[PDB]
Order: C-alpha cells, then sequence, then structure tokens
C-alpha cells in the first residue's frame, strides 16, 4: 500500500473538509 | 552555437522564459507594496519616489495583475508547452511560426505597456465595462493573447507530422498533454476574442458609445476561469513528466496523468458562472449548473494529488526512505528543481481547498470580492504554477544555453524559492483570515487605516509576508541575472537529453488509453459542453443588450 | 516489485478518487440545502430589468432617496438603493428588523460592490441593471455596507450604512 500517497490525500481531505464546513458555518452565522 | 542551428528552437523557447521572466519581475515589484497596504502600512510614498511614473495604488495592482498572472503564465505556457513535446517527440516546431508568436507576445506586450506606464488603463487585469481603458491596452493585450493561436498552430502540426510517420501508435505522453491542452486553450480563448472584437475594441476605438457591462463580464469569465488551467498546466506538464525524475523516480501511471489533461479538456471552460454568482441577470438554475461542474474541474487536480504523491513516494523509497514519513526525508531536498514544484504543491493544498469554497453557489457570498479571493491565488498561481517556472531556472536553462549552474547558485536557488514559498503561505493566512473579516480586495486600505479594526491581527503577518517577498524577489533577481550574465558555457549542457521520467512498469490500461486518444472527439464533446453551458445564457443577454457609456475614474 | 508497487498504488487510487466523489456530491447536497432556504434570498435575482444609468439620478424610484424604502407587503420593504463614484444613497438605509427587505440596488457610472458586513448580501452592481437580493435582519443596529469592487481611486472609501431599527 502506498502509505505516504494516502497520509497526503488524508491531509487534503481535512483542509477541505476544514474551509468548507468553516465557511458552510459562517454562511449560517449570517444568514 | 552550432547547438541553434540544429535546435533553433532552444534559442526561441529561451526568448519566451527570459521575456517572461522579465515580467514577472516587474509585475512581482509592486507585490511587496500591496502585502505592506494589506498589512495597513502604507509604502506608497517610498515606491513612488523609487518609479516616479506610478501614480496610484490601482496602477501599480494594473501592472502587477497584468506582468505577473497574463505576460509571465502566458509565456511560461507558451515556452513549456511548445518545446517540451517538441524534445519528446525530436522533431522541429516550425521556426517561422515559433518566432512570429514571439515577435506578436513582444509588439503587443510593447503596446499595452505604454498606456500602462502613462496611467492611461488604470482598470486592473480583468477591465471591466464601463472602466475605459486606452484603446492600445485592449489592442496590445489582444495581440499579445492571439500569439497563442499560432502556439496552438504549432503543437497542432507536430502532432499531425508525427501521427503521419507512424499511424497506429497512440501519443506519446507529453505531447498528448500539450494538444489538448492547446486545443482547452483555443475553446477557452474564444470568450474574450469575443468580448474584444464585438465590444471593447470597437468602444475603446470610439465606434459604439457603450458597452454592456452584464455581457462583457459573461464573456470575460468564459475564458477566464479556463486561462487559469492554462497557467496551470505547463506546471502540471512538469510535475508529472519531469518532477519524477527529478525526485529519484518514476511517473507511476501514464494512464492517470493522461485522463487528468483529458478532464481538463472538458472541463475547463463551461463554469465560468462561478465568476459571477453575485451577479444579477444570470438565472440561479444556471449558476448552481455551473457550480455542478466547477466541482467537478476538481476532480483532475484531485487525481493528479494522488499521482503525484504515489510517485514522489516511489522515489523517496527508492532513496532508502521508509516508514509513513521516511521516504519525505529521503527525496533530493537539495535540488532546487524538485524542492520548487514540491513546496507549490503542499501549499496547492489550502489553494484547492478555498477553490472548492468559492465553487459552491450560495458560500460564494461569504468571501467574494474580499481578500480571501487573493489568498486563494497566491497559493496557485503566485506559489504553485511561479515556483515550478523559477525551478526550471535550474534545468531549463543549462539545457537551453550551455550555462551551468554553480554550487552557489543552487543554494541561492534554494534560499528563494523557500522565501518565496513561506512568504506566500504567511501571506495567505493573512488575506483569508482578513477576507473572513469583510475586508475587500482591489483597496488601498492602509489609506483608511481606522476601517479594519477587527483584521489588526492577519494584518501583521501581511507586513510580515510583505518583507519576507522582498527578500525573496531581490535575491531571485540577484540569482536570474548572476546565471543570465555568467562567464563560462559548456555546450554540453544544451545537449544533454532534458530529464524526463520514465514511467513505472505494469498495464497500463490500453483500452482506455486508445479512447481518450479519440482527440477529435474528445475536442468535439468539449465544444457542445460550452454550447450546452453558455448558449442560453448568451442568446438571453445578446437579445437584451443595454450598452452604457464609459468612464475613467484614476 | 514495480509490478506490485504499480498494483497497489492504482487500486488506492481508485478508492481515492470514489471518496473524493463522495465528498464533491455531498457538498451538492449540502449547496442544494441552502438553495432551499430562507439564506437563498441573497442569491441575485436571476431576471433582466433593464435602467437608465444617466437618468436614474433624475427620474423614477432612485431619483429621489427620502422615498428609497416603500413598503410592498405586510412584513415586507423594496428598498431602492443607487451605488455610485464614491457613496450609496440613501445614507442611511432605515429598515425595520424582522421585515423582509428587498434590495433593488443600480450604479449610475461604473460597477460597485454592495457587500453587507455581518451578513450574506454581497452583490455587484451594474450600470444599466438593477441587482435584486432578499434579506431579512435578525437583529437590530448599524451594519456597514462595503463597495468590493474597485470603482476608481475612491473605491477604498465608499462604505454606506444600513439601520436596523427596533
Ligand atoms: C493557477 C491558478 C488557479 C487555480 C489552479 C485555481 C483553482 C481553482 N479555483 Fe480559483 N477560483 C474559483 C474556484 C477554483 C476551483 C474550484 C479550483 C480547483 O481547480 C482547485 C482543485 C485543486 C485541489 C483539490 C488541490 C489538489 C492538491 C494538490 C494537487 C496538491 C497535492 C500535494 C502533493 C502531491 C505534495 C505531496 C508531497 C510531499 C513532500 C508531502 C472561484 C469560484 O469558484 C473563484 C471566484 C471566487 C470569487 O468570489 O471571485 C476563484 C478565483 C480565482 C482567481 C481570481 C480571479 C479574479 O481576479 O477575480 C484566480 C486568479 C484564481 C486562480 C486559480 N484557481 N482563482
Ligand atoms: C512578491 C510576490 C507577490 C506578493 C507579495 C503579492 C501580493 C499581492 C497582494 C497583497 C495582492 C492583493 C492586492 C489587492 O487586492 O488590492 C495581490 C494581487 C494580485 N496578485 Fe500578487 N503578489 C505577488 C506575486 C504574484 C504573482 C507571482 C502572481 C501571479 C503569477 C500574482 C498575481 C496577482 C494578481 C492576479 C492579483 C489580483 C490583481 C487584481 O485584483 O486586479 N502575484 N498580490
Ligand atoms: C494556508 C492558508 C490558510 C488559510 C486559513 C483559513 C482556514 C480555514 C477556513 C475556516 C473558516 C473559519 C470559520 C470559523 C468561524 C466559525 O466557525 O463560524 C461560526 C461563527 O459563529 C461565525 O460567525
Ligand atoms: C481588430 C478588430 C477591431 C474592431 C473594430 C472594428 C470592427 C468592425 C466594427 C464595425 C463598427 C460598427 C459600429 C456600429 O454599427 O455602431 C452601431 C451604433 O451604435 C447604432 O446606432
Ligand atoms: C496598427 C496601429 C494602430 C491602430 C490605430 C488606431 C487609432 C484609433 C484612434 C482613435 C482614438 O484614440 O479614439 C479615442
Ligand atoms: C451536471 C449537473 C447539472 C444539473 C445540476 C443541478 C441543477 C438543478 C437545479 C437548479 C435549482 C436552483 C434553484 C435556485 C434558486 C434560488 C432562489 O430562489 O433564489 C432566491
Ligand atoms: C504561517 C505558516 C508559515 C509556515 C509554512 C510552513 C508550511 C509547511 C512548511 C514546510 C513544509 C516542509 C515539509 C517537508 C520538508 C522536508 C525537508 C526534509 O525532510 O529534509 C530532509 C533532510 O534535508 C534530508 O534530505
Ligand atoms: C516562529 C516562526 C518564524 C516566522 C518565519 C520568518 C520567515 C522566514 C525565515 C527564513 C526561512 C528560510 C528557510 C530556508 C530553508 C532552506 O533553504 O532549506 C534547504 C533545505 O535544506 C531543504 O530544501
Ligand atoms: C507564522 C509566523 C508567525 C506570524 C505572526 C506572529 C503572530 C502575531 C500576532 C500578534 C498580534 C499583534 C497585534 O497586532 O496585536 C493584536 C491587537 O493589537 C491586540 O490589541
Ligand atoms: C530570523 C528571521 C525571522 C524573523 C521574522 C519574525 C517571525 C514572525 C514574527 C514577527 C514578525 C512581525 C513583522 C510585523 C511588523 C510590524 C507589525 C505592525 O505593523 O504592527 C501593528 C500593530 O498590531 C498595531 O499598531
Ligand atoms: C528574510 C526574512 C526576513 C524576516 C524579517 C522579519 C521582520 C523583523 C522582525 C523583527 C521585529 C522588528 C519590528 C520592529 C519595529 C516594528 C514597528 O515599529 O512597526
Ligand atoms: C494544423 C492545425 C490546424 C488544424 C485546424 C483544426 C484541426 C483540429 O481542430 O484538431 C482536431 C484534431 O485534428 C482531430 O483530428
Ligand atoms: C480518504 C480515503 C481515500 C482512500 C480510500 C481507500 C480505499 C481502500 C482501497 O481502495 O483498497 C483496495 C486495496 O486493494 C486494499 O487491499
Ligand atoms: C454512508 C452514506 C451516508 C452519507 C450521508 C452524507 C452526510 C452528509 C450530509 C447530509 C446533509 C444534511 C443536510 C441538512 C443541513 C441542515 C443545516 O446545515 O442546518 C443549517
Ligand atoms: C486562519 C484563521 C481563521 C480565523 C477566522 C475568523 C473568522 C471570524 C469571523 C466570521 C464570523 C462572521 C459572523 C457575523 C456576525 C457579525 C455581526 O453581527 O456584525 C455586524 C452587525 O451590525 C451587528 O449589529
Ligand atoms: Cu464603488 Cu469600489
Ligand atoms: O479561477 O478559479
Ligand atoms: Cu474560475
Amino acid at each position: 500500500k502506498p502509505k505516504g500517497a494516502l497520509a497526503v490525500i488524508l491531509v487534503l481531505t481535512l483542509t477541505i473538509l476544514v474551509f468548507w464546513l468553516g465557511v458552510y458555518a459562517v454562511f449560517f452565522a449570517r444568514g | 552555437s552550432r547547438v541553434y542551428e540544429a535546435y533553433p528552437e532552444k534559442k526561441a523557447t529561451l526568448y519566451f522564459l527570459v521575456l517572461g521572466f522579465l515580467a514577472l519581475i516587474v509585475g512581482s515589484l509592486f507585490g511587496p507594496f500591496q502585502a505592506l497596504n494589506y498589512g495597513n502600512v502604507d509604502a506608497y510614498p517610498l515606491l513612488k519616489r523609487l518609479l516616479p511614473f506610478v501614480q496610484s495604488y490601482y496602477q501599480g495592482l494594473t501592472l502587477h495583475g497584468v506582468l505577473n498572472a497574463i505576460v509571465f503564465t502566458q509565456l511560461f505556457a507558451q515556452a513549456i508547452m511548445v518545446y517540451l513535446p517538441a524534445r519528446e517527440l525530436n522533431m522541429r516546431p516550425n521556426m517561422g511560426l515559433m518566432w512570429l508568436s514571439w515577435w506578436m507576445a513582444f509588439i503587443g506586450l510593447v503596446v499595452f505597456a505604454l498606456p500602462l506606464l502613462a496611467n492611461e488603463a488604470t482598470v486592473l487585469y480583468t477591465f471591466y465595462p464601463p472602466l475605459k481603458g486606452h484603446w492600445a491596452f485592449y489592442l496590445g493585450a489582444s495581440v499579445f493573447v492571439l500569439s497563442t493561436w499560432v502556439s496552438i498552430y504549432i503543437v497542432l502540426d507536430l502532432w499531425r507530422r508525427w501521427k503521419a510517420a507512424n499511424p497506429g501508435k497512440v501519443t506519446p505522453l507529453v505531447t498528448y498533454m500539450a494538444v489538448v491542452f492547446w486545443l482547452m486553450w483555443f475553446l477557452a480563448s474564444l470568450g474574450l476574442v469575443l468580448e474584444a472584437v464585438l465590444f471593447l475594441l470597437p468602444w475603446s476605438f470610439g465606434l459604439v458609445e457603450g458597452v454592456d457591462p452584464l455581457v462583457a463580464r459573461t464573456l470575460f469569465w468564459w475564458t477566464g476561469h479556463p486561462i487559469i488551467y492554462f497557467w496551470l498546466l505547463p506546471a502540471y506538464a512538469i510535475i508529472y513528466t519531469i518532477l519524477p525524475k527529478q525526485a529519484g523516480g518514476k511517473l507511476v501511471s501514464d494512464p492517470m496523468a493522461r485522463l487528468a489533461f483529458l478532464l481538463f479538456l472538458l472541463l475547463s471552460t463551461p463554469v465560468g458562472f462561478h465568476h459571477q454568482f453575485a451577479d444579477p441577470g444570470i438565472d440561479p438554475t444556471w449558476k448552481m449548473i455551473h457550480s455542478v461542474l466547477t466541482l467537478f474541474v476538481a476532480v483532475p487536480s484531485l487525481m493528479t494529488a494522488f499521482t503525484v504523491a504515489a510517485s514522489l513516494e516511489f522515489a523517496g523509497r527508492l532513496r532508502g526512505g521508509r516508514g509513513l514519513f521516511g521516504w519525505i526525508r529521503a527525496l533530493p531536498w537539495d535540488n532546487p528543481a524538485f524542492v520548487a514544484p514540491v513546496l507549490g504543491l503542499l501549499g496547492f493544498i489550502p489553494g484547492g481547498a478555498g477553490g472548492i469554497v468559492n465553487a459552491s453557489f450560495t458560500l460564494d457570498y461569504v468571501v467574494h470580492n474580499t481578500a480571501w479571493v487573493p489568498g486563494h491565488f497566491h497559493l496557485q498561481v503566485a506559489s504553485l504554477v511561479t515556483l515550478t517556472a523559477m525551478g526550471s531556472l535550474y534545468w531549463l536553462l543549462p539545457n537551453l544555453t550551455g550555462k551551468p549552474i554553480s554550487d552557489a547558485q543552487r543554494r541561492l536557488g534554494l534560499a528563494v524559492v523557500w522565501l518565496w514559498f513561506l512568504g506566500m503561505m504567511i501571506m495567505a493566512v493573512g488575506l483569508h483570515w482578513a477576507g473572513l473579516l469583510n475586508v475587500p480586495r482591489r483597496a488601498y486600505i492602509a489609506q483608511v487605516p481606522d476601517a479594519y479594526p477587527h483584521a489588526a491581527v492577519p494584518m501583521v503577518f501581511n507586513v510580515l509576508a510583505g518583507i519576507v517577498l522582498l527578500v525573496a524577489l531581490l535575491l531571485f533577481i540577484y540569482g536570474l541575472f548572476s546565471v543570465l550574465l555568467s562567464r563560462e558555457r559548456k555546450p554540453e549542457l544544451a545537449e544533454a537529453p532534458l530529464p524526463f521520467a520514465e514511467v513505472i512498469s505494469g498495464p497500463e490500461d490500453r483500452r482506455l488509453v486508445l479512447a481518450m486518444d479519440r482527440i477529435g472527439f474528445w475536442f468535439a464533446v468539449a465544444a457542445i459542453l460550452v454550447v450546452l453551458a453558455y448558449g442560453p445564457t448568451l442568446v438571453q443577454l445578446f437579445g437584451h443588450l443595454n450598452p452604457v457609456p464609459g468612464w475613467r475614474l484614476w | 516489485d514495480e509490478h506490485k508497487a504499480h498494483k497497489a498504488i492504482l487500486a488506492y487510487e481508485k478508492g481515492w478518487l470514489a471518496f473524493s466523489l463522495a465528498m464533491l456530491f455531498v457538498f451538492i447536497a449540502l449547496i442544494a440545502y441552502t438553495l432551499a432556504t430562507h439564506t437563498a434570498g441573497v442569491i441575485p435575482a436571476g431576471k433582466l430589468e433593464r435602467v437608465d444609468p444617466t437618468t436614474v439620478r433624475q427620474e423614477g424610484p432612485w431619483a429621489d432617496p427620502a422615498q428609497a424604502v416603500v413598503q410592498t407587503g405586510p412584513n415586507q420593504y423594496t428598498v431602492y438603493v443607487l451605488a455610485f463614484a464614491f457613496g450609496y444613497q440613501p445614507n442611511p438605509i432605515e429598515v425595520p428588523q424582522g421585515a423582509e427587505i428587498v434590495f433593488k440596488i443600480t450604479s449610475p457610472d461604473v460597477i460597485h460592490g454592495f457587500h453587507v458586513e455581518g451578513t450574506n448580501i454581497n452583490v455587484e452592481v451594474l450600470p444599466g441593471e438593477v441587482s435584486t437580493v432578499r434579506y431579512t435582519f435578525k437583529r437590530p443596529g448599524e451594519y456597514r455596507i462595503i463597495c468590493n469592487q474597485y470603482c476608481g481611486l475612491g473605491h477604498q472609501n465608499m462604505f454606506g450604512t444600513i439601520v436596523v431599527k427596533e
């Protein structure tokens, strides 16, 4: 298994999710 | 040089690269001042003492955007995506056309540059009507961009010649990238060519009284989305086909690389309403459709993330690294051609995360036209693309010129790329954060020092970024000039093969490669998608035009 | 070995790509949700509503800013806002909390933004076009309007005010 490539995509997923869900929270807070 | 007589394409490649890096240098001079500005520090008095022709923050921001994001990126794309496919095929580009594309770019540049420098087109790099720039800015810029139509013809010619010699062979990888990339660009470019020919040119010449701002923006963003993929793909061609060798490994999938590029050809253009989520008179169902297709255009970079990470992991394992992080430390961190794109790829993680937020329709109302946007795009173009081009100085330059890089020049390149990277990271934090605080983009905010009190903390990151990047830029200028003006020349460097990677062994899905090679077909699909995505809206706009007078507010 | 690594890389890549697909689709569904709620009022009306920027300050609903706020329903007000170089009229815009506000914004000159700080109102204002957006203010008080589209050298100081009355 490509463990290092999986770590990278993990960091990427967590970053996408923190950004997206963060802004989604902001959006509703200003709604 | 007997090298330039056999490979005249090295000299024309060099001219594109050098012109591009000169534009990057000049446009980037304004960057530190803009970063200090977003840190609430006004250094424009100093900038104007040094460059007395600069009349305003906004004139400097027009120059920065045009020179860095339009001129430099285009020149690099024309260097890379002509020269690399020509070397892979070992065939000569049509040199008459190559030269003509260069002279068009150079001439368009010089012509647009005159009103820009004279404060006659301080309309920014988006030039949105009714803001009305001098006719020479629109003409110079039109001729600059049309230079790329010649490049497209160059590469399609290479490919057709090769295919005629080699019927029933699939297109070689680098060539396949460049062909789909230039065809994508042709379809992409038609928005702006239309905006220019039907509206901007006749208007700035005095032939029509006004321009409808909504139709001009709609045609602009048809092109302005895919132009970003046009900046990005030449860095991707290096990252897929050259970087794996520089890292000490191999590209892990040729078919996955072709597939990413094929997704970019289909999805780069029909998506521009994601720049118009806040625009009146475009129907919301259409915005949602472009939002969905925008999230799809994310797929090829999501795919690229894994193909490339696995290639780098592979190289690190070849070089003795073990564990879950040992592969990272085993990579050639002493080589700037390796380090620059890798750091740019790391910043591209939060870069791409912001882009997926921006694409999300209603979420765009939180960030649109705020400092977040520049936060996102400095990760993508000013960091990934620019750093990948900077790292090319370290293999491409010697290959084009026979000029050797010394040990001392290699180390200074490492320092430049590290500081550039860290500066972009630090500024991304301050701008993302200031944008979440409603600080607007495109604003001389240091001139309203009490308007943004909540932003005091990200403002310190912007000041720090401005200083870090000033230092990176100065070292870059010193470095580029040292290798450019350098004493020695070893022609063997100009004659060594480009450092193209091998592809890892294992099959390779021929059914898929063959399907992907149906380039006429995929091109017609990409075109139909653009008719479907844009046709209905543009038929409604063009049948209800409302041209309005032009203004000069600077 | 290379055969092995290659097979394993593609296997896991297929997995990542399915996952990444799933996540994008969840975002799509979460976006569709916003579109069904009152929060989607800030999306501009998709409707072309053409006006003449050269006479907008002389005739019609933008020509008298003190009459720009008009009750259009039992719990709804329509506000005719002019964004111009370099300010907004009326100033202040005064509206009751908890009413639905339909903002009809246009410009007599160049493009301006209309970003109401603290809210999702964030709309481009095009000369010759009316931007229509809806919002209900839940909290009384003073909200700043920021121009976020470069409109010339007065851009950084182009602000307005909304006052939401208890
Ligand atoms: C080259 C430059 C550009 C890239 C690329 C780019 C990508 C995207 N952007 Fe964007 N952008 C938008 C959406 C996206 C989306 C969906 C993506 C996507 O294509 C992103 C996909 C990418 C990813 C999902 C990241 C993948 C991660 C990778 C590939 C790195 C992996 C790491 C590795 C391999 C390293 C590991 C190695 C180790 C050693 C650990 C939207 C709206 O939807 C707007 C309008 C916002 C507004 O309100 O105005 C916007 C605005 C802009 C502007 C402003 C235009 C203006 O002046 O008004 C520019 C210049 C720009 C540039 C760029 N943008 N963008
Ligand atoms: C020394 C590095 C540089 C720094 C410190 C820097 C800083 C800045 C800042 C602070 C802004 C926001 C200004 C505003 O919204 O008013 C900006 C705008 C911009 N930057 Fe850079 N920049 C740098 C290099 C790059 C380069 C390399 C690219 C492209 C390859 C680039 C492209 C842009 C463009 C496209 C904009 C937006 C222009 C506009 O809104 O009209 N920057 N930069
Ligand atoms: C505000 C945020 C600013 C901070 C920005 C930082 C973000 C991450 C920084 C660097 C990533 C580097 C990760 C990998 C670096 C590896 C170098 C290495 O492993 O060196 C091995 C040794 O040299 C044998 O070759
Ligand atoms: C060896 C090199 C590493 C050294 C790098 C330091 C690393 C990060 C920390 C601070 C730098 C901050 C620079 C910011 C400069 C002044 C901030 C400012 O303008 O202060 C405003 C204040 O918040 C209201 O008045
Ligand atoms: Cu009005 Cu900026
Ligand atoms: O432009 O994304
Ligand atoms: Cu885009």
